[PDB]
């Protein structure tokens, strides 16, 4: 752990649950990331996110 | 139009 401050190893750690927060609210907000998982058959309201 | 589908995607249950 010597080649990285620990303040470093803080802030990484700390953008690590920060960017994870973020990237799952963005993905709800957002209206492209909902889709069908069932490509096969056609549509039955089946729309469906994976975050 | 917008305020009928951020109600669906903020549905809160999944
Ligand atoms: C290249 C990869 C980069 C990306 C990875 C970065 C991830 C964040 C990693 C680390 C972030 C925090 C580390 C800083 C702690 C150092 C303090 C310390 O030395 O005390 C203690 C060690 O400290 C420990 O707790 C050792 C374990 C830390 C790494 C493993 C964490 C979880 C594994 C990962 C799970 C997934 C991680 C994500 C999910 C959360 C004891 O040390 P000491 O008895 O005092 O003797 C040493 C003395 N000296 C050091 C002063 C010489």
């Amino acid at each position: 752990l010597n080649p990285l401050s620990p303040d470093i190893w803080m802030y990484v750690l700390l953008a690590c649950l920060g960017v994870s927060c973020v990237l799952f609210v963005i993905a709800r907000f957002s209206p492209y990331e909902w889709y069908n998982p069932h490509p096969c058959n056609p549509d039955s309201d089946v729309v469906e996110n994976n975050f | 139009s917008a305020m009928v589908e951020e109600l669906r995607m903020s549905l809160k249950c999944q």
